[PDB]
RNA sequence: GCCACAGAG
DNA sequence: ATTTTTTTGCCTTCCGAAAATTTTG
DNA sequence: CAAAATTTTCGGAAGGCATGCTCTGTGGC
């Protein structure tokens, strides 16, 4: 929340963002943004590219492609927002390691 | 209040619900009975259908163990296939980059089906 | 279901994710699908959404397929006549060959049964048992390898007699036109060749002409015009049936060439049953027998169902329209084997055809009575026949498909929608431009009929709203809504409309068939056939005769769907 | 370094620029994010932006590189063991 | 035995593909239709209700209730969505400037594209070429709509095509309306479709000539109902040249048109809390959600029903008003609908501005464990040092995972407890899921059964890390990291070396304070925003850390050359610098 | 997780039995093992075994199914008897007649003593063999090595 | 009956194993993933036989341990078609007969269609009789020591459900699936059945 | 195969700042998750300080795998660069 | 909760 | 149903109107 | 040669954005 009379937190504005940005710091920028604020475990379909909820997918109705991964929850509620409009996020996923 | 004023045709009790469906109810007259030429003409199109499923033109979608038994032996193949490349084809009728997957000078059958008659659907 | 029907029960027992498909990609898939595999499936699919494409962007644009099997299944496609190709050299030198599809074979795909019904029914060979099944064997070859030698044919025939009743049956489907040779011709596209000729008169025309641009123009496509209609009137000149006494003198197609089926005469054929439909419903049956008649006498040098100029984007000036509608109206009637007189027709009446007191003067297959026929048929109210000289007669295609085409539409606005439908309907169109309170006025029911009627209508292009604002701003309130009947963007609509329906039928047919694969796989043996009750269940007996009359009853209405819809490919 | 004098702007942004993410979070959210819905481009996740955005290491700073733990098994140490049946097996007698 | 071998591969984002949702996929990701305008049933003491714009499939607003989908509370819902099938087809705001470039585009009377062969197979070599970048993509496509404009007769049908625009270009109703003018180019002579045309307004004109003066402005309306049913039969090849992608089911141009409305889940549009009335206050989406079904319903019964075709189409263009104000508030004026102004909170104004979704969540956002605080100076620290005060310093704290290497101060540091400053928090054991508050346990079972797995949240201590900040952030040095030192004077203090980089000065500033609460974004701010690496300016590399006002002074002072020491003074002044 | 190749190779019981047994010692899961150290004595040393219970619960029952008898009669199964070169030996001996990859893994791993079982591992055994080649065969599997 | 898969996998060493070799804390993860677990497809792995080829192991920004692209063959339990083999009979039902080969695989079920011809079940006391000739007092007696031929490998999907057709099958639950692999043994030929019949 | 050999390595020698931040940063990561150690800690508790230690007279196990814009890599020990 | 001004650097 | 404004600058896209140029008769 | 179609140029209006970055209070609906 925002305010001492909350209990808030300081905002890290783009500013500060960006300052962080020119001394090359990404896990620090990672943990600040990320980690500290909203981060949110969520379950992604590989196929549709869509969000599902409980290791399922909605759309595709199975839980065949589901993959967990973190992201900041404003991230979750732009994409719900954007779907809301008719706009289809649909995010691509590939595997971190190159095996 | 935009939830207040109304047409005159309609009335307070017959708005506020929108269910639309979504199954149509309007068909067409073309679902009646089904007749003698056209049970005729239905068979047709399921022969033609057959033939030109197991024909030489297909390409189909995009237990064979590896171990080796006495009774691999008196074990009869399953059915010598035609290939794609195994059709008289007329060469003015195709492009030269399509040459190299035909056969141009191997053996040529020309597979026929016969016309069956009777009805093979039943009932 | 008077229940909440969830979106679960809506996505699995509904239609409603195939209404987010193309018509014509669809049908095209599912037809190509149904009939060769799923590789062909793919590639017309994307020959349809992303137009002409080489084998080298197929590759990269499909998934999982290399060049060899992009290869093969254009072969596939190539021999079933369900892709055009055009080859093509650039500027630079290199030489790229661009493969279309053309509605030509999965046409031919769609009509098959018909069209082999149809080469039954119009020689006459029902009588006959050998005659028809051999024409029905031959019909069925031809189109599932889609050309054909008679040469490769007959290597398989050993008795001598049955090679001498094939060839004689061959020429005689080569002589009325069903059977016609294939060339590049068929294969090359029509805009293609025009853009070519055009090209070719156009740069003839030497430099420094005093003549203008304009006259320039004209010339070269006057001159591309002509090439053009003597190049795609070739295969129907009998070319190739002209090798005559090898021996013991008789007349045979040649052994080295390619025959093929011939859509535009079974075209035709529809056409010439579809007018034979549409006038049993205006002048009588013995009317209707002696239409049938002249339609089939003069079948094969009517014109065709589209003149090919037209696709070939020439209509974008007015003078091409209306000299293609000239020239068409001139080609109806003054066509050599088009005309024809009451004593012509005596030449070919049935036997059980009488026509002695079908008619009442006042309140033996005589010439007399026939050519009362023809004037009752040419005094109608709709054309079926105008009168070039008393007594002659021709049918004039130009002035009557526009009216089955009006006819049939109406009729299925009164069919689905209801009489009162096709009376608003055709309300709007006799006078063009009208408001309600004219509707109401001529024609008398009530104005709530008339605005539910109306808004039903609107849902299917059938009646397009007209605003005409009285205000700065186009407020609903203030503006006045007449109503204008539009017939291009109506027949466009309809005609999608039945072709979503015949993809949807097809889909769910192979759906049906896919889901009960195993039954349909035992049965569908030597062995078991002619002796299913036996080594069958009777549960497994009951769902083969119920999947087999769902079958039936699809590609029944799939037929009745094509009577339906080929007029408005017209 | 595009052929042209862009300019430190949203105009030159939009042409200098073909992400989506960046440019949505810059100036004109709503025009930028339904063109790219209307026009289905694709946007890759490269920039740091995005990479703010989804909430994953940027590729620029101590993202440049990868950090590898060298494993200290030799080759003498990975060699196939004994599989003794399908060694000895041989059918020179049938055949 | 019978378990099946599970593989998880940790997985990245890769890119992402807009597009628009079609039917079946807004229906398919849909759990229940609203279909009632009524949020709440007055007799289930005030329930969501079933089949509403509130309907708890959607989700929850309230941590008392449950999905009834996933069966979670507010916490543990990730909220679902709805579908909401609409009467009439209307006009989708967003795409509304792109439906009037693909109408440009198409004959008005075929839906075929107005190009030619030659000139469209060109067109589409430009575009495929492997080095096509967003701008030049642009180009080309604005290349294949002027070519379009200048077609006047479509090539497949003779059809006449005009120009095609906004009704009115302003703020109304109007503004939503496109309208065809198809004699604007019809020259003087030669053209059927002006004979049809003339000879209908002849015809109307027999029964009512007050219309006389309105004919000028009478052109082709097209409504979306009719826009659909012309965009439905657009051929797919020419799709690429209008910008859409047809190889997918979801890259057609009738996607664009509103027919199926998704209805949020209420986890992103949630009812507040009550204020000073028993009833809660609703968001502005779920009203304008509700209203959306009340016209829908209202237009549904008039066609079942036959009310009058003008309010018919008045209803039709208060529904695409009202989802036009859903989506973009500012986009229409609220004046023209009947019930009205404060404009309402749409989906576009929570994207855009100072306080939407990129620039106050996504680019920069509140973060935890940070404090604020004036700051005073302290010469005697160290310019890597920062002095907490004891107050902050037991609040901030740093999760500190038992090793082999610290089990006994961590065992130490939960002994001493919260109150004591170096201390601890908060305990999170190896196999649990809730850390336990450490103030209310036993504070000695807790540390004897001290694992080495589980997670401390220690007291900041001498020595950590922090990141220190002034708002003001002009370059990169107005944020730095420093080494934790804890006084008791409740203000932050540094050394007056280090207030250049932060403009800062003791008259009033106050300064922020970060804690990395990993060991990765730990190393990485004090080896890379650390105070002793950062003595240098980036834009010049001149030191930008050296002293300051009060220490320059002293210096010359003592380096002055009428400054002469004796051994006393010396010693005393080499003691007083170390 | 992808599979290479479905079967890379045939293992024979008696390859199985060994390397389940040198793990099984090199793990210290053996009964001798485990009642000598973690039983009748205090653990003084501390030498805790394999924590692993599911490994250890699947090869304590391979190693029970390959140790009590095969079923060829109605108490050792002989696989746990034998060693490389008299499978080596034996093995060899089973190449010079005319039987098959399978059918030799069969004979290897279960042994056959009974008639009827060797009728029943190898197919179309009358017709292949004589009664001369059958008996030796079975003198030769039932020597044990 | 014991066959050698070769896989490729990624394994994730953790960084308080990084004291041990490192063939030994590959293989330890191993043996957590694969063993007495069903490989579907391929069958029941036991253990894993040997590495072949080992990669660099690679960090994952925000976590310590290391992943390893590891090649291994690893002991499946897959009898071929045609292999007979000895189990014990566990539990008789209507269908058919159960069989498990002490413990280390219990999904062994041989229904009527190829057992012996004639044979029927006693409900009275739960065991099958085979009318051989005159002398046909014989039992499929349970607990006893049979010998049958597998006909046919059977995999079914692990697809699980709805989560909330999950929840409410748990809630009545509260107030049987197919096995992922399973054969299927016979009775056609002299040789099969008891051990002590054909003695 | 895009991994170039260590005779034809083409960048720079010099760990740069970067790389020494990720990699104290790993092996404190490492540490604080009871990893073994290769120093003599005095004392020490801290995971960042005993990985500066451990950097200090180079005893750290890990690899810099540095990527080129191609898309070539090239693996650089931690001991070998120059510090 | 939304607005509204008031201040701090 | 009379009737104030309450910063200042910069930027692109649209859209008739008029001018410029080519193209038909 | 000048009437008619096509294309380019040129305006004024219509939109949009900017009008710092953080932080602390109150008062009224
Ligand atoms: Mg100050
Ligand atoms: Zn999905
Ligand atoms: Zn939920
Ligand atoms: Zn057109």
């Amino acid at each position: 929340t925002e305010g001492r009379s909350r209990d808030g937190g300081l905002r890290l504005g783009e500013m500060e963002r960006d300052c962080v940005i020119a001394y090359g710091a990404s896990q620090l920028l990672l943990e600040r943004l990320m980690i500290s604020s909203d981060a949110f475990e969520v379950d992604v379909c590989d196929k549709c590219g869509l969000m599902g909820y409980s290791g399922w997918c909605t759309t595709c109705k199975s839980a065949e492609n589901i993959i967990k991964m973190t992201i900041p929850y404003a991230a979750k509620l732009l994409f719900q927002e954007l779907l809301s409009m008719n706009i289809a996020p649909r995010l691509r996923l590939e595997d971190i390691f190159q095996q | 209040n935009y939830m207040s004023n109304l047409p005159f045709g309609l009335g307070y009790g017959d708005v506020g619900k929108n269910h639309i469906t979504e199954f149509p109810s309007i068909p067409l007259p073309i679902n009646g009975p089904i007749t003698n030429k056209e049970r005729s003409l239905a068979v047709k199109y399921i022969n033609f259908g057959k033939t030109v499923k197991d024909g030489p033109f297909y390409t189909g979608s995009m237990t064979n163990d590896g171990i080796e038994r006495y009774s691999d032996k008196y074990l009869k193949k399953r059915k010598i296939g035609i290939s794609i490349d195994d059709h008289p084809y007329n060469l003015n009728l195709f492009p030269n980059e399509l040459y190299n997957v035909m056969g141009i000078n191997k053996k040529k059958l020309l597979a026929i089906s016969k016309f069956n008659n009777a009805d093979d659907v039943f009932t | 279901s008077e229940k909440l029907v969830t979106p679960e029960d809506v996505m699995t027992i509904s239609s409603l994710e195939q209404r987010t498909l193309n018509p014509d990609l669809f049908l095209y898939k599912e037809l190509v699908k149904a009939h060769l595999g799923e590789r062909a499936a793919s590639v017309i699919g994307m020959l349809v959404a992303l137009g002409r494409l080489s084998v080298r962007e197929l590759v990269e644009k499909i998934d999982g397929m290399d060049v060899d099997s992009v290869k093969t299944t254009l072969v596939s496609l190539t021999q079933l006549r369900c892709v055009k190709y055009l080859q093509e050299t650039a500027i630079s030198g290199k030489k790229t060959t661009y493969y279309y599809y053309n509605e030509e074979g999965i046409h031919i795909l769609l009509y098959s049964g018909l069209i082999i019904d149809e080469i039954i029914t119009q020689m006459r060979v029902n009588d006959e048992e050998e005659h028809k099944q051999l024409v029905a064997e031959i019909v069925q070859n031809v189109i599932s390898l889609g050309s054909l030698t008679v040469e490769d044919y007959l290597s398989s025939v050993t008795s001598d007699s049955m090679k001498y009743t094939i060839s004689s049956l061959f020429v005689q489907l080569c002589e009325m036109g069903y059977l016609i040779q294939i060339s590049k011709l068929h294969y090359t596209p029509i805009e293609d060749l025009w853009q070519f000729l055009y090209e070719k008169h156009y740069k003839n025309i030497p430099r420094n002409s005093p003549l203008s641009d304009l006259k320039k123009r004209s010339q070269a496509k006057m001159n591309a015009k002509t090439d053009f209609a003597k190049i795609i009137n070739k295969p129907n000149e009998l070319s190739q049936i002209l090798t005559v006494d090898p021996k013991t003198s008789l007349r045979i197609v040649k052994p080295t060439v390619s025959l093929t089926i011939n859509l535009d005469r079974f075209m035709k054929g529809r056409r010439s049953k579809q007018l034979i439909n549409l006038a049993k419903t205006r002048v009588g049956s013995v009317t209707a027998q002696v239409y049938k008649i002249a339609l089939r006498l003069t079948e094969q040098k009517s014109p065709k169902i589209r003149d090919p100029l037209t696709q070939t984007g020439l209509l974008q000036d007015l003078e091409e329209a209306k000299s293609f509608q000239d020239e068409a109206e001139l080609v109806e009637e003054k066509t050599p084997g088009l005309t024809f007189n009451a004593i012509d027709l005596a030449r070919h009446l049935p036997a059980e055809l009488d026509l002695r007191g079908s008619l009442l003067s006042r309140k033996p297959h005589s010439a007399s009575l026939i050519n009362s026929h023809l004037k009752i048929l040419a005094s109608s109210n709709f054309p079926f026949l105008n009168e070039t000289k008393p007594g002659v007669y021709y049918v004039p295609y130009s002035k009557l498909m526009p009216v089955l085409k009006s006819s049939v539409y109406e009729y299925v606005i009164a069919s689905t929608l209801g009489p009162s439908a096709m009376r608003l309907s055709r309300c709007i169109r006799d006078n063009k431009l009208v408001s309600e309170k004219i509707i109401n006025s001529t024609a008398l029911m009530k104005e709530k009929d008339i605005r539910s009627t109306l808004a039903s209508l609107i849902r299917y292009n059938s009646v397009e709203i007209q605003e005409v604002p009285r205000t700065a701003d186009r407020s609903a309130s203030r503006a006045v809504f007449l109503f204008r009947c539009k017939e291009t963007h109506s027949y466009n609509f309809m005609r999608q409309n039945l072709e979503w329906n015949m993809a949807n039928l097809l889909f769910k047919k192979e759906k049906l068939k896919q889901e009960n694969s195993t039954l349909l796989k035992k049965a569908n043996r030597d062995d078991v056939k002619g002796r299913e009750n036996e080594l069958l269940l009777p549960s497994e007996l009951n769902q083969l005769k119920m999947v087999n009359e769902r079958e039936l009853n699809v590609f029944a209405r799939l037929s009745r769907l094509l009577s339906l819809w080929e007029v408005f490919q017209m | 370094y595009k052929g042209e004098v862009l300019g430190i702007t949203r105009f030159g942004l939009s042409k200098m620029r073909d992400s989506v993410l960046q440019l949505a979070s810059f100036e004109k959210t709503t025009d930028h994010l339904f063109d790219a819905a209307f026009y289905m481009k694709k946007d890759a996740v490269e920039g740091v932006s995005e990479c703010i955005i989804l909430g994953q290491t940027m590729s620029i700073g101590t993202g440049s590189f990868k950090v590898v733990k060298g494993t200290n098994i030799s080759e003498k140490d990975l060699v196939p063991k004994r599989c003794l049946f399908e060694s000895l097996s041989n059918e020179a007698a049938l055949k | 035995m019978k378990e099946v071998v599970v593989s998880e591969t940790p997985k990245r984002i890769k890119g992402l593909e807009f597009s628009a949702l079609s039917a079946a996929d807004i229906v398919a990701q849909s759990e229940v239709e609203v279909s009632t305008r009524d949020l709440f049933d007055l007799e289930k003491d005030r329930a969501p209700k079933a089949n509403g714009a509130l309907d708890p499939k959607m989700g929850v607003s309230s941590s008392s209730l449950e999905c009834a989908t996933c069966h979670g509370n507010l916490a543990s819902c990730h909220g679902h969505f709805g579908h909401l099938k609409l009467a009439l087809p209307v006009f989708h705001i967003g795409y509304f400037k792109a439906t009037i470039q693909i109408l440009q585009g198409i004959c008005k009377n075929c839906s075929a594209i107005l190009l030619s062969e030659t000139d469209k197979r060109q067109f589409l070599h430009e575009l495929r070429r492997p080095g096509v970048d967003n701008l030049r993509r642009m180009g080309i496509l604005k290349k294949i709509l002027d070519q379009c404009k200048k077609q006047r007769r479509c090539l497949h049908c003779g059809a006449l095509n005009g120009v095609v625009k906004k009704a009115a270009a302003g703020a109304g109703s109007a503004a939503l309306k496109i309208i065809h003018d198809t004699f604007r180019w019809v020259g003087k002579k030669s053209a059927p479709e002006k004979d049809i045309w003339v000879g209908e307004w002849k015809e109307v004109l027999a029964h009512n000539p007050e219309l006389e003066r309105y004919v000028k402005r009478c052109m082709d309306d097209l409504n979306p109902l009719k826009t659909l049913n012309l965009f439905k039969q657009i051929k797919s090849a020419d799709c690429e040249l209008l910008g859409i992608d047809a190889t997918v089911p979801s890259g057609r141009p009738e996607t664009y048109i509103w027919r199926y409305l998704p209805a949020p889940p209420v986890c992103i549009r949630p009812s507040v809390m009550m204020q000073d009335s028993p009833a809660s206050n609703e968001d502005d989406l779920t009203v304008k959600l509700t209203e959306i079904v009340w016209t829908s319903s209202l237009i549904k019964a008039g066609l079942d029903k036959g009310i009058s075709i003008n309010n018919m189409m008045e209803h039709w263009d208060y529904l695409q008003l009202t989802v036009a104000m859903y989506i973009n508030s500012d986009s229409v004026n609220p004046a023209m609908l009947p019930g009205s102004v404060k404009p309402i909170r749409g989906f576009c104004q929570r994207l855009k501005g100072k306080q939407g979704r990129f620039r106050g969540n996504l680019s920069g956002k509140r973060v935890d464990f940070s404090g604020r605080t004036v700051i005073s100076p302290d010469p005697n620290l160290s310019i890597d040092e920062v002095a907490v005060p004891d107050r902050v310093a037991k609040v901030l704290t740093y999760p500190e995972k038992v090793t082999r290497y610290n089990r006994h101060k961590l065992q130490e540091l939960i002994v001493n407890g919260p109150n004591v400053h170096p201390g601890a928090n908060y305990l999170l054991k190896r196999n649990e899921d809730a850390r336990r508050n450490l103030r209310y346990g036993d504070r000695m079972k807790l540390a004897k059964n001290l694992q080495i797995g589980d997670v401390v949240e220690r007291h900041l201590e001498d020595g950590d890390v922090v990141l220190f900040n002034r708002q003001p952030s002009l370059h990169r040095l107005s944020i730095l990291s420093h080494y934790a030192k804890i006084r008791p004077w409740r203000t932050f203090r540094l050394n007056e070396c280090v207030c250049t980089p932060y403009n800062a000065d003791f008259d009033g500033d106050e300064m922020n304070l970060h804690v990395p609460q990993t060991e990765e974004a730990r190393a990485e701010a004090i080896n890379l925003m650390g105070v002793k690496n950062n003595l240098l300016t980036p834009k010049s590399g001149e030191p930008i850390i050296a002293a300051t006002q009060d220490f320059i002074t002293g210096s010359y002072l003592i380096s002055h050359k009428d400054s002469f020491y004796d051994r006393a003074t010396l010693t005393q002044l080499l003691s007083m610098m170390s | 997780m992808k599979v290479l190749e479905e079967r890379n190779a045939f293992l024979s019981d008696y390859e199985v039995l060994k390397f389940l047994t040198d793990l099984e010692k090199k793990h210290l899961w053996d009964q001798k093992s485990l009642a000598a150290l973690k039983k009748s004595r205090s653990k003084g040393k501390q030498n805790r075994p394999y924590n692993h219970p599911e490994l250890q619960g699947i090869t304590r029952n391979v190693v029970n199914y390959l140790s009590i008898n095969k079923n060829f009669i109605n108490e050792k199964s002989g696989i746990s008897k034998m060693s490389d070169e008299s499978f080596a030996e034996l093995m060899t001996k089973l190449n010079s007649f005319k039987l098959f990859k399978a059918e030799k893994l069969q004979i290897v791993n279960q042994l056959p003593a009974n008639m009827v079982h060797l009728y029943s591992i190898v197919e179309e055994c009358d017709a292949r063999f004589d009664e001369k080649t059958i008996e030796e065969m079975l003198e030769i599997i039932s020597g044990y090595a | 009956m014991f066959i050698l898969s070769k896989i490729a996998d990624l394994v994730r060493i953790p960084p308080d194993q990084f004291h041990r070799d490192t063939i030994s804390a590959i293989t330890h993860q191993l043996n957590n993933k694969f063993a007495n677990k069903i490989i579907p497809n391929v069958g029941l792995c036991i253990t894993i036989y040997d590495l072949l080829t080992v990669e660099e192991g690679q960090l994952k920004p925000g976590d310590g341990s290391s992943y390893i692209n590891v090649t291994f063959r690893a002991v499946v339990f897959k009898p071929f078609l045609g292999e007979i083999v000895t189990g014990w009979i566990s539990k008789c039902t209507a269908e058919g007969i159960k069989v498990s080969l002490l413990g280390i695989f219990d999904d062994i079920f041989i229904p009527q269609n190829m057992l012996f011809e004639g044979c029927y079940y006693t409900p009275e006391e739960s065991a099958w009789i085979w009318p051989m000739d005159e002398e046909t007092k014989l039992y499929f007696d349970v607990n006893e020591k049979i010998r049958f031929r597998i006909e046919r490998e059977v995999f079914v999907d692990v697809k699980p459900k709805s989560p909330k057709e999950r929840e409410l099958e748990e809630r009545a639950q509260l107030e049987e699936k197919p096995p992922a692999y399973a054969l299927l043994g016979s009775c056609q030929t002299d040789g099969m059945g008891l051990v002590s019949w054909w003695e | 195969e895009k991994a170039i050999p260590k005779d034809q390595r083409a960048t720079t020698p010099y760990m740069t700042k970067y790389e020494r931040a990720r990699i104290l940063g790993t092996r404190a990561l490492q540490i604080s998750m009871n990893a073994p150690v290769f120093v003599d800690l005095e004392g020490e508790t801290d995971p960042l300080r005993i990985a500066m230690k451990e950097l200090a007279e180079k005893k750290i196990p890990l690899v810099i795998r540095r990527y080129l814009p191609d898309g070539s890599f090239e693996d650089w020990s931690v001991e070998e660069l120059i510090v």
